[PDB]
């Protein structure tokens, strides 16, 4: 996998590729790694797609338990509840997760949490087997309070060098939007990311 | 760590008669769960009137063949053109697998052909030269599936004359070369049906005074 | 533990059972009686690991022995070779299981008929005219083939016997000290004390 | 230590016009010694017949728990189980101790005693279900058996005919096993008799 | 794949000279890969070999022996001794001592100076002079009919039968063993070979005529 | 003994009518990274022979290494070198076919699978497979790693059996071949864009095609997919 | 195994092959793969038969009880999240590889799940060995907005291409249309292209050649 | 190691960390990893510091008698000798070395040879442990033709970030700059390549 | 090969060596001579892996026997010995090691003393009044500290050595077959041929 979230003025966007692994085998190539466990909170997945799905499928129980209870969550709340799943069973667990929401007092928040289960609030965040080789360019090109447009491009190059690296990533780049405004899901081909 | 053994799978069959021979192998080659060849043939004419296959592992099976066949070529030098006789070949045979008793050819060895007073005759060899001569012998991937049958409908295993409390068997006699093929052709068809690794095609060659012929048979493709 | 023997007759079943007791390299006894009394007319031989054996044959034992004073009644060969089997066949499958295996020489007295039974450490019962465990077998199984008769009398048994535990004192590289042999019959059970 | 080849062992099931045949060696051993010459791998309850080859303690468990539970069945449902359902007890039983099984290659044959139809079906040893037309194999010789009865068999074989199929499928089978052999029993199950004969073969 | 390791093999002194007695079943684990397998080698008219463990080892060595045996006699104009040809072998397969050579073997001869002589040959490097031995997976069943019923004063006729019957007995019980029995008998002259005898056939007529197996139902 | 470092994926192939197409990706991986974009693993010898090469890219060029050397011991004292005696496809193949099995033989393969395809003097197509193992095999469609397990049922779907290979055109045969390095790039994880495809004619001879890349692709679809089950956004 | 699902224009079409294997060898040339877990929710199975087969009827019954407890039809996501929840609690262990599909009042689906739990979504998907060879032929011919007869096409000749290229698959193409408003038709060896050759010869023995000892009444009664 | 070689319209710069490690211990934090093999034929080292110097030292021997019979060598000819020690001795070698020199004839040229033994031509090479980590951020950088001082200033950016992430490398930036000119050094301290 | 034995007395050294050669589970010879004779005065025992003893042993005698006849005099014990040290010495850094244990007996006829040496495979030499190898040491050195004196006769000698073999045949878990008694002095090397 190759995914990613980061934050911008007007809030937040999630990114990820759409490979799927069995060893050298590509067994789904459309995956969607970019999942809901509440209306305007959700989280790129990566690791095993068996315990990254239990994971996010029970995350999505608590916190619409919890909004029946409570009321509608915070960002926070929902990293803390990946944080715990992730943390007492990370003996059994190969999960790496970017949890990523839209309050409106909060704005845009991107908390990651890696295989330890330990959380890392972040302006944004990298994960997957195709981060590494965009440490270095995410590092030099991010910037705080970027706009909508420049912050899906930020995001289209990044994981396009992701998945021009990695063999472990590939197919279309999805990306989901997180704003006041509400909730957009973006697509990018090959045919347009690949001769960026 | 590198393994230098693989499986090709296959299997092949020798039959002897009274004036004949028969050595039928199917033609698939593969590795693993994959088919590499549905026509690669692995009974070959080696002169002198001797038919010879090694199957198993094709690497090796095809170095013995080649090594075998250039000794039938240097025996004709050293010994003015003398004529290998079936029981020399295999004894030259089981040298050239001992030879490598502590890196062994992976393979099952079967050759057929006439014996000096031109009756049928089948050698079968184990991996390092260990040699017998019979009427029948299976070999390969299926050869467990065929070798029973041929036990009772060549050499009439288990098979007593009707009426004689079990006491009168059935009494041996050379097959004609109809009667073999039809043998052949069923071992192959049954082991087909029920053994993954064999199918395709199905080459015999058979073995006479008069030389050595061929015949050819579609198996199931799946 | 190693040789134990069985082997039922016209009238009787005759089991011969080695008395070597070896630990390490020394043998810490040579006078030890490898069976149990389950009943008046059931005698149960045992070989296998150490402790086990003995515990397993008197659990056996105590457990045949409760059942005679419940009923007042003595359970047949039969009944007591299944009983033995399916506590044998429950401990496979257990946490640590009996390695113990057992013949049951018995007299029926409702069938006026000797009996006997090897069951092994798995829980495999076979009823047979003459049986044995571990290594014993190799070289007894063949010799008793050749020279068993059906309608043999109980010294031409003891004598057949003899036979067995001769080829065994040539051939078998460990010392196992002689045997016990008792005989199971419709008087029940006694030892012969001079073999 | 392959619980399913210590012993030794095989049984094979046939079809014919209106009947079934079950056949099954004698043979028990501890590896390469042979103890019992006795022992018969077929059993039945009622009119439903079950062969069960592999650990032989799990063999006997196994005939004592079927018959267990075709008793009590019979009991409650006061009539005799079928082989279509006898089937399928047999694959739940065996399925139950998925993650500890018993280590048996069981084979059911028998005729429904309402449609008069011939039955037979195979087993792995956690319970799937091998349902079959023509034959069933198990057993240490099941690659031989394969390779005899696919050769051998032919559909609508009268009783007296299939005996001699079966019969010579296994003995030739047999033969080319080590662990099996050393006797051979074979069941004729017509829809309202059952012949048993015992079979004259090499013993070694 | 897995290699042929066809056993039972034995070869006893007596008065009348030697028998050798051998079984004929080759196996691979539980596969049965031959029923007709020549365990006695001939290695010249005179010298008996017998074939446990490796097939091919013991096959191409004794073959080979037979080579070294014809050279010597070539050489110093006279008989081979049973000593000097077995010390050949074992010599030979203690050169290659930890290979993984596999071989239990009888080098039964008679000749004038030593009269019937066994040896016993390992591949291990073992040489043991010896009246009787057996080797093989079923060797502990046919020890117990030898031991019972040997003796130095047997005739040709009844030391031949005795053979027979340890392998038949071998044969029955061990599952790694039968198919047929082979049945030699060595004199001074020579070696003289007396037959091939199917143990399914043999086992039947024993049965009957000895009263033996009440076991089996026949 | 090796383990593989810098490695080629597929190598695919298949006999028309007149002649074989081979073809091979431009692609040398470094385990999961995708190091190497400019690297050609299809190696002419002569005019009428293609040597295409996976696995093990360094053991790949000392293979080029002795091809090459082939070719200048070939025209040593030999007036008919662009004739007669020249390098034929068989000659090649067999040539590499002993390497690869001596070299297994001493514990120290060549790890690679290698195709060689051409057309012989007579006129006669040449397609045969050897690989670390010493292995050989030839067949009317040969193809290598993901290949055989996906290319090949897509290319036996034109050319099942020796009679359907007059029946092919190379029209129609190139077409299989880069629909299948299509679905290669669709499904194997260490396979590029971009590949080298060759064609040996009888006729028109050799015509070599290198910078080739998969196109006419379906991935609109994918828009459509959302979640894993039940996520509706 | 070869499995496939394959979405079209008013439902799904889901198709398998048929044959088991145990190690090489073939147990059931005609086995079937496809199980219904309710009416017009069905599933292709790959994997341990066992498991694919007991997992299948345990949801299966489930989900039976849920639709009478409800009163509602079941729909393909139940089915999905029981049998993920299922397998993802052992772990792997239970090894079945399943394509779900079906109609239900949401609409038409497809879905895969492994042994460990992860479920994927998609218009065409495949399984088991054979997977390779299938998802080659439908890389290269699937569209959107197929017909119902364009679908079985395309999914048999998937399986097709598994049944030839894969050693894994064999004999017979099994498959099940579920489209909307109609009822779920399930044709069981919609194709049969491995039909076996007529034998060269009968092999019905004459009576009384096997020696029998004994001979017994067997008593069925009571 | 951080390591790589970048050619440039003038020729060719080669550039290094100056970190060796022992574990997580740095046994040396001013390495020289920059090493002449001719006059202007130089080697980036990474992998084994053993192997590495052991090759290279072979190599100035190799090219220093070539020299003598032939006059000066090929930047190619350099890049074969490598190549012949690290492929036939591949089972015995951790070296992942790269070749770069100026000719006058063919300017500028670059060869890189990873652990395989394999010989790889590029208008630029990374190498080393930290080199995973600036793929996405150099791909996306790098231009043919480029100036002196543009080229200087792509290496250190990229070595800077390289540095950054990678644990394994750090110090100082050391860079070799090949051209007609002739040989020049050049040096760069965290101070200054930290805060870019 | 398992039990040899040594005691030096007075007037000789006696050599007591078990007779059986088991191989597996059977017990393959009972009348194993496990000595060599090395020259007129100087005997050998051995024990250890299967072929390297006789094959040791055999390579050693043909030695000796060479040296007696080049020189046309026999050397002394403590020569031999040292000699056979020197080549298991060497074999024990060899590819592959004689791993063979040896008693060597001899009447040294200058010094009219009879002598035991005791070397194991590794080459480690000891002079001593009684020796032995294996497990047979652990029964009988403690026997032999009590029962031993310095001016032993061979008879006494030999009634000593019979309460080693009684302890190890009562005490020793394999069988042995019993031993082959040998005995050296003044007048060479006879064998006691009722044991
Ligand atoms: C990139 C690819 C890597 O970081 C992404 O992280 C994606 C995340 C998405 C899918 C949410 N990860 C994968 O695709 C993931 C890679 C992976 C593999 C193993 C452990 C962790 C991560 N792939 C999978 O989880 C696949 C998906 C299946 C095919 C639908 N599953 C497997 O590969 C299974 C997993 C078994 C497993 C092992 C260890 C821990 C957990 C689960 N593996 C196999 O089936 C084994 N396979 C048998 C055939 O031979 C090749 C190996
Ligand atoms: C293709 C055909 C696989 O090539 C398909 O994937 C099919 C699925 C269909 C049948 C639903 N798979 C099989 O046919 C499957 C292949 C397989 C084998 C082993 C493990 C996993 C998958 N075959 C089976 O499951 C057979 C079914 C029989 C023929 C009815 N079962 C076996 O082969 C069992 C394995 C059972 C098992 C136990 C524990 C963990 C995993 C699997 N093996 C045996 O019965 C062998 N043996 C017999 C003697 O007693 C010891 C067990
Ligand atoms: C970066 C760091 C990684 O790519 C660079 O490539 C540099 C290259 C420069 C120095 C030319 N590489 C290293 O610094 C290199 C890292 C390394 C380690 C092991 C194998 C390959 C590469 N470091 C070394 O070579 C050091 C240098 C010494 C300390 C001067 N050597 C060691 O670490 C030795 C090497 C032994 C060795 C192992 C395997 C293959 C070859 C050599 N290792 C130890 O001494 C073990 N040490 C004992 C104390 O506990 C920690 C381990
Ligand atoms: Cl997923
Ligand atoms: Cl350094
Ligand atoms: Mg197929
Ligand atoms: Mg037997
Ligand atoms: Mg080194
Ligand atoms: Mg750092």
């Amino acid at each position: 996998t190759s995914i990613m979230a980061v934050t911008f003025k007007d809030g937040v966007i999630l990114g990820a590729d759409s490979r799927t692994t069995t060893g050298a085998y590509i067994a789904n190539r459309v995956t969607d790694k970019l999942t809901r466990v509440h209306d305007k909170i959700w989280c790129c997945r990566s690791g095993s797609a068996a315990d990254t799905q239990a994971i996010a499928d029970i995350v999505q129980y608590h916190l619409e338990l919890y909004t029946s209870q409570y009321g509608t969550p915070s960002t926070e709340t929902a990293a803390s509840v990946f944080k715990e799943l992730c943390y007492e069973n990370k003996d059994n667990l190969t999960a790496g997760i970017i949890v990523a929401g839209y309050d409106d007092k909060n704005k845009g928040e991107v908390y990651t949490i890696p295989l330890g289960g330990s959380v890392h609030k972040l302006p944004y965040a990298i994960a997957g087997s195709g981060s590494t080789f965009i440490y270095g360019y995410c590092d030099k090109n991010f910037r705080e309070n970027m706009s909508k447009e420049e912050t899906v491009d930020f995001i289209k190059h990044s994981l396009s060098q992701a998945i021009k690296w990695d063999g472990s990533s590939g197919g279309v780049i999805r990306m989901v939007v997180l704003t006041a405004a509400g909730v957009e899901r973006l697509i990018f081909y090959p045919d347009e990311y690949e001769q960026l | 760590q590198f393994n230098p053994y693989g499986d090709n799978g296959g299997t092949i069959l020798g039959i002897a008669g009274e004036d004949f021979a028969v050595l039928a192998g199917d033609t698939r080659n593969i590795t693993d769960y994959s088919i590499n060849s549905r026509y690669e043939p692995k009974v070959f004419d080696c002169g002198d009137n001797i038919v010879m296959s090694a199957n198993g592992f094709a690497a090796d099976g095809d170095a013995l063949v080649k090594r075998f066949k250039n000794s039938v070529k240097w025996y004709h030098f050293d010994h003015n053109d003398k004529k290998l006789s079936i029981n020399s070949a295999a004894r030259n045979i089981q040298h050239l697998l001992y030879g490598k008793r502590f890196f062994p050819y992976y393979v099952h060895t079967i050759i057929a052909g006439l014996d000096e007073d031109g009756k049928g005759a089948v050698y079968s060899f184990d991996p390092v030269g260990s040699y017998e001569r019979e009427q029948c012998r299976a070999g390969g991937a299926a050869a467990s599936l065929i070798m029973p049958f041929l036990d009772n409908q060549v050499n009439f295993k288990n098979q007593y004359e009707p009426g004689t409390n079990g006491k009168v068997k059935k009494p041996l006699k050379y097959l004609s070369v109809e009667e073999v093929i039809k043998l052949v052709r069923d071992s192959f068809t049954s082991a087909t049906e029920r053994h993954i690794q064999v199918g395709d095609g199905l080459e015999i060659l058979i073995v006479t005074k008069d030389g050595v012929r061929k015949e050819f048979y579609e198996l199931k493709r799946d | 533990m190693d040789i134990i023997l069985g082997i039922r007759v016209q009238d009787s079943v005759i089991l011969a059972s080695s008395k070597a007791v070896t630990r390490g390299i020394s043998v810490l006894k040579d006078s030890d009686d490898k069976t149990r009394q389950l009943s008046p007319h059931t005698l149960m031989s045992f070989a296998g690991e150490a402790g086990d054996t003995v515990q397993f044959a008197e659990y056996i034992q105590a457990n045949i022995q409760l059942y005679s004073i419940r009923e007042d009644y003595e359970l047949s060969p039969q009944a007591v070779s299944s009983f033995v089997r399916q506590e044998l066949a429950k401990s496979i499958r257990s946490r640590r299981p009996y390695q113990v295996n057992v013949l049951i020489g018995g007299y029926d007295k409702k069938k006026n008929k000797p009996e006997l039974y090897q069951i092994d450490y798995l829980g495999t019962k076979v009823e047979l005219p003459y049986g044995a465990h571990g290594y014993s077998g190799f070289y007894t199984f063949s010799l008793l083939d050749h020279h068993y008769r059906p309608d043999m009398t109980t010294e031409e048994g003891l004598d057949l016997l003899k036979l067995c535990v001769q080829e065994l004192e040539k051939r078998m590289p460990m010392d196992f000290k002689g045997v016990i042999v008792k005989i199971v019959d419709k008087d029940g059970i006694r030892q012969v004390d001079d073999f | 230590s392959d619980p399913s080849s210590i012993n030794g062992g095989i049984v094979v099931a046939m079809t014919g016009k209106d009947c079934v045949a079950i056949a099954c060696d004698l043979r028990l051993g501890s590896q390469s010694l042979g103890v019992s010459n006795k022992f018969e791998k077929i059993f039945h309850y009622g009119h439903v017949f079950l062969g069960i080859t592999g650990l032989a303690t799990d063999v006997t468990t196994l005939n004592e728990m079927f018959r267990y539970k075709t008793n009590l069945y019979k009991l409650k449902e006061e009539r005799a189980i079928e082989p279509e359902t006898f089937t399928q007890l047999v694959s739940s039983s065996l399925y139950e101790r998925r993650f500890g099984p018993y280590f048996v290659g069981p084979v059911v044959a028998g005729i429904n005693s309402k449609s008069g139809k011939p039955f037979i079906a195979g087993f792995d040893l956690i319970g799937c279900i091998d349902e079959a037309k023509d034959f069933i194999v198990s057993g240490t010789a099941s690659d031989q058996l394969f390779g005899m009865c696919e050769s051998l068999y032919e559909p609508n074989l009268e009783p007296e005919d299939l005996f001699e199929t079966i019969s010579q499928a296994l003995l030739n089978a047999a033969d080319r096993d080590a662990l099996s052999g050393w006797g051979a029993v074979v069941y004729i199950i017509k829809k309202d008799e059952v012949v048993k004969r015992y079979l004259k073969m090499r013993q070694d | 794949i897995k290699i042929a390791h066809g056993c039972t093999t034995l070869a006893f002194r007596f008065q009348g000279g030697i028998i050798v007695a051998v079984d004929s079943r080759a196996t691979a684990g539980n596969w049965v890969a031959s029923q007709t397998v020549k365990k006695v080698i001939e290695i010249n008219p005179f010298l008996l070999g017998t074939m446990a463990g490796g097939a091919a080892d013991c096959q191409f060595w004794e073959t080979w022996l037979g080579s070294q045996c014809r050279l010597h006699e070539l050489r110093e104009k006279e008989r081979i001794s049973v000593a000097a040809a077995s010390k050949i072998l074992s010599n030979l397969v203690y050169q290659y001592k930890g290979a993984g050579l596999s071989m239990g073997t009888m080098i039964c001869g008679y000749t004038r100076k030593e009269g019937p002589t066994i040896y016993y040959v390992d591949s291990d490097g073992t040489r043991l002079k010896g009246d009787i031995f057996c080797v093989g997976s079923g060797q502990t069943f046919a020890y117990g009919v030898l031991d019972s019923n040997y003796k130095w004063d047997l005739s040709v006729e009844d030391a031949l039968y005795l053979g027979k019957r340890s392998i038949l007995a071998a044969a029955h019980r061990d599952a790694y063993s039968g198919g047929s029995v082979n049945l030699y008998h060595v004199t001074e002259d020579g070696w003289i070979y007396h037959g091939n005898h199917d143990v399914g056939e043999l086992f039947w007529k024993v049965k009957e005529e000895e009263g033996s197996f009440n076991n089996v139902i026949g | 003994t090796q383990q593989p470092i810098v490695t080629g994926t597929s190598v695919i192939s298949m006999k028309y009518d007149n002649g074989v197409i081979i073809a091979a990706d431009n692609l040398g991986s470094y385990g999961s990274l995708l190091r190497f974009n400019g690297v050609e693993r299809l190696i002419p010898v002569g005019d009428n022979t293609v040597v295409g090469i996976s696995g093990d890219i360094s053991d790949m060029q000392h293979i080029e290494r002795l091809l090459k050397d082939l070719v200048t011991e070939n025209a040593y004292d030999n007036p008919l070198a662009d004739a007669e005696e020249a390098l034929e496809p068989s000659y090649i193949f067999e040539y590499l076919a002993t390497v690869m099995y001596q070299r297994r033989s001493k514990m120290n393969p060549l790890w690679n699978a290698i195709i060689v395809a051409g057309v012989q003097s007579n006129g006669d197509q040449f397609l045969r497979y050897v690989n670390l193992l010493g292995v050989t095999y030839s067949s009317p469609t040969l193809a290598t790693g993901f290949g055989a397990h996906m290319a090949n049922p897509l290319l036996r779907k034109v050319v099942d059996r020796e009679s359907d290979i007059p029946k092919t055109t190379v029209q129609v045969a190139e077409e299989a071949i880069v629909n299948a390095m299509r679905v290669l790039y669709y499904r194997d994880a260490r396979s590029s864009r971009n590949f080298s495809l060759a064609i040996i004619d009888k006729n028109t001879g050799l015509t070599f095609k290198k910078n080739l890349q998969v196109e006419n692709m379906k991935w609109d679809f994918a828009k459509d997919i959302k979640g894993y089950g039940t996520q509706k956004i | 195994t070869t499995i496939v699902g394959v979405k079209f224009n008013n439902g799904v079409v889901i198709a398998a092959d048929t044959r088991s294997t145990q190690g090489p060898i073939v147990a059931d040339k005609n086995c079937a793969k496809l199980h219904r877990i309710s009416p017009k929710i069905w599933c292709a199975g790959a994997g341990t038969a066992a498991d694919t087969e007991a997992v299948t009827q345990l949801i299966g019954s489930n989900i039976e009880l849920h639709s009478l407890y409800t009163s509602r039809e079941p729909r393909v996501v139940s089915a999905l999240q029981m049998l993920k929840q299922h397998l993802f609690k052992y772990q792997g262990h239970i090894g079945a590889y399943l394509i779900v599909a079906g109609v239900d009042p949401t609409g038409s689906h497809l879905f895969s799940i492994h042994a460990h739990g992860s479920t994927d979504v998609g218009y065409y998907l495949s399984l088991g060995s054979g997977s390779l060879a299938a998802m080659a032929v439908l890389e290269s011919h699937w569209k959107q907005d197929l017909t119902k007869e364009e679908a079985i096409k395309l999914a048999s000749d998937a399986i097709q291409a598994g049944i030839w290229n894969d050693l894994g698959s064999g004999s017979n193409v099994d498959v099940c249309v579920m489209e909307i408003g109609k009822d779920a038709e399930y044709l069981r060896n919609y194709l049969t292209p491995n039909v076996r050759e007529e034998k060269q010869k009968s092999y019905k023995f004459p009576r009384g050649t096997t020696a029998v000892l004994k001979e017994s009444i067997v008593n069925i009664c009571d």
